[PDB]
């Protein structure tokens, strides 16, 4: 549970959360109920169900990598539980929106007295085949439609394995929040209202960059050929993700690192310290990766300096803020940046400030000599950077070697 | 025949009887004919005010498990449901529950409980669970304590149906929507039911509901020896208005009256719905009534004891100097009724545990 409490993403919030004592709540999506067959209907491998079938709560992915439930904490189980503590009312259309009769009819009817929405969206995927795009599972693009057409209070919260298209209603002033939370597991759920509901503001940030649109990624992601002997060849190199966005110079829609809070966080007095070093001795085995300043005392993996800066919570309530450290090696064709540290600071009150610190190992800051088939620590100026997210680095310093 | 024994308040409506003769005596026969016919508003049914003696509109307002197309409230057992646990201290306050729901949402006069009509011939009724037992003694039992749950509450009941409603199919209301009418159609199942039966079986329920103090019961829409319920003399005048020495109103089901004149003379002292359902569903009294007590068809002073039998209940169970709150949902629907709902939140602590 405390896994999903703390993963779960706040994307967009207008005003809406966290939520007060809402008296008329509004659920859409199978999502947020079970799977009509049942958790483990879809087998060893959950990956036998028919492709129509309603899944309910996207808790793990399809393959080798899925695993049995012996229940679902259903979000809208935990949303009831929540309401009934509110002496509230609550109800959910949650069978396929486009194919069952009368569906359109109860939602249209359904959402307008709701005080707020919740639509669950799911996006299955698995092992053996990949994404055709970033295209909602089932009916989700019609529960979309049919949700910001009868309520102004949209929360939107997806359980997907990897980033999905929600261009068509990301702007709409109707969508108040938008929120992902992955694959939870088990306790989908009762991770997830305690963050609804203000218990503990969200501090998950995104893993990865959620852009716009497939074609703002590495191209030939995937290549499709008939081809006796298929061929990627990864000419972009070491340019993906956000190192890929950064350099092209695109706009993300969600940047990597991106993750709000219910409070802000203003940061302050960067600092290296040159003197804060010391020497890798923890590691259970050691690799014989090369390197110039090797002298047969040493290692790769010694923590050369380590850099320290200041958070303080300048908003009006508690919250957890994930720090990021991004560093800029100089060099040719070299990423804009590349993240080589973050530090989560527990639930920071009002008003209080914590430190955060960075360990920076010497491999942290080398690159591979293509030539000499070695790691060394190139020579220029290093650009440092903490902050908030992959585009919100409110300090930079430089160092040079 | 059988004649229209005049109301007199009975045990314990005695000072009620009072200030409700004496209300009705001021009233002229427009006023009378607006307070025992229903019009438009938001509850299942709504009898005109008087408003020139600032009696106000009463909401009636389906049903026998609590105030039906409301938010704000909890959806209690079925009277089937309590029936089962065969415990008088359920019953009891299952309906006192159900009682301060009605109130608290608005709610004169709680149409509830069933008291054996349907009791049970058929184990295929449609809505046989509205009842409780397919037994006189113990639905009797339930329908007394059923009663009085709610009237402690501070609501009147409408105890129904009266009598021998034992099919839903073919009940046939009366309604003249399109062109057709249903009077063209067809008539209503005609329960034809010996004096022994009658007494024995049937009476027995609504005895029991009578005892409790039911302020008022309503007519089926089934016929009784091819006599509508509702206008059948020998069963509202006679055995109900004498025999049970009903002291109350008769409201009609809702297209339940199929005429003007004999439901008049033969039992009747509300029309429901009246003006509501675009008068769909008959609307028989009204101007209709005003004109025949005008001609001088039917006397004034029958109409007057069926405006008492009403205010009886209004100044018995206090609601003149303790008014019900405003009734705040649209229960009718659009595009039959075009209004706006507001919001009340009704839940008590306790309700859902006794649930
Ligand atoms: C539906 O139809 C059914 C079937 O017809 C109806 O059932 C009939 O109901 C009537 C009552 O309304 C009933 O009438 C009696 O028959 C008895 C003989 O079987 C008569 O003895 C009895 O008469 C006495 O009662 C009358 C009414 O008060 C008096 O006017 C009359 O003078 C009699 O009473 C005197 O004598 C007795 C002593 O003998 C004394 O105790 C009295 O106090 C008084 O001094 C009835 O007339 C029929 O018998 C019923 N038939 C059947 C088969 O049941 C039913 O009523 C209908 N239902 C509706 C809603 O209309
Ligand atoms: C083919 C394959 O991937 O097999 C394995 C077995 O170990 C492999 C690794 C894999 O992790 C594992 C266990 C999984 O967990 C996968 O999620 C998994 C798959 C990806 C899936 O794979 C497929 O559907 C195959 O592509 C499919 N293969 C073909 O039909 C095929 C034919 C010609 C050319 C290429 C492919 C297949 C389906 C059903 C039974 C056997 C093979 C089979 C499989 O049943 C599962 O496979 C079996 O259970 C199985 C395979 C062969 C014989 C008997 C059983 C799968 C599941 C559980 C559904
Ligand atoms: C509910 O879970 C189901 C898994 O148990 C899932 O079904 C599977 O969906 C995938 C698409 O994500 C299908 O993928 C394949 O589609 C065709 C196969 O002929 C190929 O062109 C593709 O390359 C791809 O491999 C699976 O076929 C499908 N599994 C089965 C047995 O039908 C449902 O889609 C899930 N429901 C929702 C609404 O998301
Ligand atoms: C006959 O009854 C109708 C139905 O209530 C009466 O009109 C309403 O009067 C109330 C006050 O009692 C007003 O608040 C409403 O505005 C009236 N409604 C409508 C539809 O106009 C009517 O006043 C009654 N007439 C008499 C003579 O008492
Ligand atoms: O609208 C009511 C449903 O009735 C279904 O049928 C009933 C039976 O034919 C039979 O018991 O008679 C009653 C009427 O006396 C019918 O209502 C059926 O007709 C469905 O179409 C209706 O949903
Ligand atoms: C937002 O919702 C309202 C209903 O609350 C609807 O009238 C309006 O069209 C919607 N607007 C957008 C931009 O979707
Ligand atoms: C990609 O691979 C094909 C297959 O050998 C090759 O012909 C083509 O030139 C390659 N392009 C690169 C490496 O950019
Ligand atoms: C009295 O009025 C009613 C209804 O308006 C009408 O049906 C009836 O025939 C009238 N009778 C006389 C004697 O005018
Ligand atoms: C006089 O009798 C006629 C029926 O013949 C009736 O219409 C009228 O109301 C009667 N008057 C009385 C007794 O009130
Ligand atoms: C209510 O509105 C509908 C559609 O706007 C209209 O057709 C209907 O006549 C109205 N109902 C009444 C009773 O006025
Ligand atoms: O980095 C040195 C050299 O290594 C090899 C090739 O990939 C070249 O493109 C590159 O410039
Ligand atoms: O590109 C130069 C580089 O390519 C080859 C390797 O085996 C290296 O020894 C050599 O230095
Ligand atoms: O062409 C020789 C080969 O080794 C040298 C490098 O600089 C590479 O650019 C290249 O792959
Ligand atoms: O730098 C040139 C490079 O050539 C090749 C190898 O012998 C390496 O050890 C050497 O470093
Ligand atoms: O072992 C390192 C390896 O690097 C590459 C070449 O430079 C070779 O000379 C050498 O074998
Ligand atoms: O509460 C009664 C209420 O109903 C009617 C309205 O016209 C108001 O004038 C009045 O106050
Ligand atoms: C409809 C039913 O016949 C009636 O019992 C209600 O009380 C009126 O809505």
């Amino acid at each position: 549970k405390e896994i999903g409490s703390a993963s779960v993403t706040l994307l967009k919030n207008t005003g809406s959360l966290p939520l007060k004592h809402p008296q008329r709540i509004a659920v859409l999506g199978n999502d947020a109920t079970y799977n009509v067959l049942g958790p483990n209907a879809c087998g060893l491998a959950n990956s036998a169900c028919d492709i129509d079938n309603l899944n309910g709560t996207l808790t793990t992915g399809g393959g080798s990598g899925s695993a049995l439930s012996p229940y679902t904490i259903t979000p809208l189980e935990a949303l009831q539980k929540r309401a009934i503590e509110d002496n509230a009312e609550i109800a959910a259309v949650v069978a396929n929106s486009n194919t069952t009769t009368g569906a359109e009819d109860a939602i249209a009817a359904l959402l307008p007295d709701a005080d707020v929405t919740f639509v669950f969206l799911n996006r299955y995927s698995e092992e053996g085949a990949d994404a055709p795009d970033f295209s909602l599972g089932g009916d989700g693009d019609n529960l979309m439609d049919l949700a910001v057409t009868y309520s102004s209070n949209v929360v939107v919260v997806i359980h997907t394995t990897g980033v999905v298209d929600i261009e068509k209603w990301a702007d709409n002033p109707n969508v108040t929040a938008i929120l992902v939370a992955y694959l939870p597991g088990q306790e989908a759920g009762n991770s997830l209202v305690p963050v609804l509901y203000g218990d503990v503001a969200p501090s998950g940030k995104l893993p990865w960059t959620w852009g716009k649109s497939i074609d703002d990624y590495v191209p030939n992601g995937v290549v499709y050929t008939d081809a006796y002997s298929p061929q990627s060849n990864f000419t972009e190199g070491v340019f993906i993700d956000y190192r890929w966005f950064d350099k092209m110079g695109i706009t993300p829609r969600y940047e990597f690192g991106f993750g709000l809070s219910y409070t802000t966080f203003t940061y302050s007095n960067l600092i290296v310290d040159h003197g804060r070093w010391a020497k890798d001795y923890s590691s259970v085995m050691e690799t014989a990766e090369p390197f110039a300043e090797w002298d047969g005392t040493n290692s790769l993996y010694d923590v050369i300096f380590t850099v320290f800066a200041t958070i303080t919570n300048t908003g009006n309530l508690t919250g957890s803020e994930v720090a990021q450290l991004y560093i800029s090696i100089p060099g040719d064709n070299q990423p804009v940046r590349q993240l080589r540290g973050f530090d989560k600071i527990k639930d920071l009150p009002v008003g209080d400030s914590a430190v955060v610190t960075f360990p920076i190992r010497r491999k942290d800051v080398s690159s591979w000599s293509v030539v000499d088939q070695l790691w060394y620590v190139p020579n220029g100026d290093f650009l440092i950077s903490v902050g908030g997210s992959s585009r919100d680095l409110p300090l930079n310093t430089t160092w040079t070697p | 025949q059988w004649p229209a024994p005049l109301a007199n308040g009975g045990k314990s409506w005695a000072s009620a009887f009072k200030k409700a003769k004496a209300t009705v005596t001021e009233m002229t026969v427009e006023e009378l004919a607006n307070i025992t016919s229903g019009v438009i508003g938001l509850c299942s049914g709504v009898t005109g005010a008087v408003t020139r003696l600032g009696i106000p509109e009463f909401c009636l307002q389906d049903g026998p498990i609590g105030p039906r197309g409301v938010h704000g409230s909890s959806q209690f057992p079925a009277g089937l449901t309590v029936a089962a646990t065969w415990d008088r201290t359920l019953m009891y306050a299952r309906a006192r529950g159900m009682g301060q729901e009605f109130h608290d949402q608005g709610v004169h006069l709680a149409l509830a409980p069933v008291t054996g009509g349907p009791l049970g011939r058929t184990p295929l009724n449609g809505r046989g669970w509205e009842g409780t037992f397919a037994d006189p003694y113990a639905c009797g039992e339930a329908s007394y304590l059923s009663v009085k749950g709610l009237t402690d509450a501070g609501v009147a009941t409408v105890s129904k149906h009266w009598i021998a409603y034992e099919q839903e199919t073919s009940r046939n209301l009366y309604i003249d929507i399109d062109g057709v009418s249903q009077a063209d159609i067809q008539l209503p199942i005609s329960s034809n039911v010996d004096d022994l039966t009658m007494h024995e079986l049937y009476m027995w329920s609504f005895a029991e509901a009578v005892r409790a103090g039911t302020n008022h019961i309503m007519c089926s829409y089934n016929r009784i020896n091819n006599t509508h319920s509702c206008s059948n003399a020998k069963g509202l005048n006679q055995l109900l208005k004498t025999e049970l020495n009903f002291q109350g109103g008769v409201v009609s089901d809702w297209g339940g009256q199929w005429d003007s004149v004999p439901a008049a003379e033969n039992g009747l002292d509300v029309a429901m719905p009246g003006k509501g359902f675009l008068g769909a569903l008959g609307d028989f009294w009204g101007a209709t009534l005003v004109e025949l007590i005008n001609n001088g068809t039917v006397s004034e002073d029958l109409v007057r004891d069926k405006a008492v039998r009403i205010l009886t209940g209004y100044y018995y169970l206090g609601q003149d100097t303790n008014p019900p709150p405003p009734f705040v949902y649209n229960t009718i629907g659009a595009p039959t009724l075009n209004a706006t709902s507001g919001y009340r939140n009704v839940r008590k602590p306790g309700t859902a545990e006794l649930i």
